[PDB]
């Protein structure tokens, strides 16, 4: 039952981590060719920049999920 | 000079000494004429 909560514990604690190396994966990648597009075509910067924060937008959804989900846990615990 | 041109509206990243002209200190001079004369000062006219 208090294990049970150590579960509860690890569970959100996987959740936030792993997800949380799911957008410094995605972000990064984005990061590193957004700069080698921009130098290709450094003219066009804005429409750029526009179209780079809609893929971060559409990117980290579902780890931010899983992040407030465990930290939701962690606090308000279904069955504490 | 078609593709060239392609090429450097999709390049527009520089300009080599071979498009641009930078300050010049000595001008270089092609200069065609002929072996043969009797042909009135035509390539007199242009040495001219």
């Amino acid at each position: 039952m208090e294990l049970t909560l150590g579960l509860v514990a690890i569970a959100s604690a996987i959740l936030i981590a792993f997800g949380a190396l799911g957008t410094a994966i995605g972000f990064g990648l984005l990061g590193g060719r957004f700069l080698e597009a921009v130098a290709r075509q450094p003219e066009l910067a804005p429409q750029l920049q526009t179209r780079m924060f809609l893929i971060a937008g559409l990117l980290d959804a579902v780890p931010m999920i899983g992040v407030g989900i465990g930290l939701f846990f962690i606090f308000a615990n279904p069955f504490v | 000079r078609r593709v060239i041109a392609h090429l450097v509206q999709a390049n527009p990243e520089y300009k080599h000494r071979y498009m641009v002209d930078r300050p010049v200190k000595r001008v270089g001079y092609i200069i065609v004429s002929s072996d043969r004369g009797l042909a009135g000062g035509l390539n007199i006219n242009l040495f001219k």
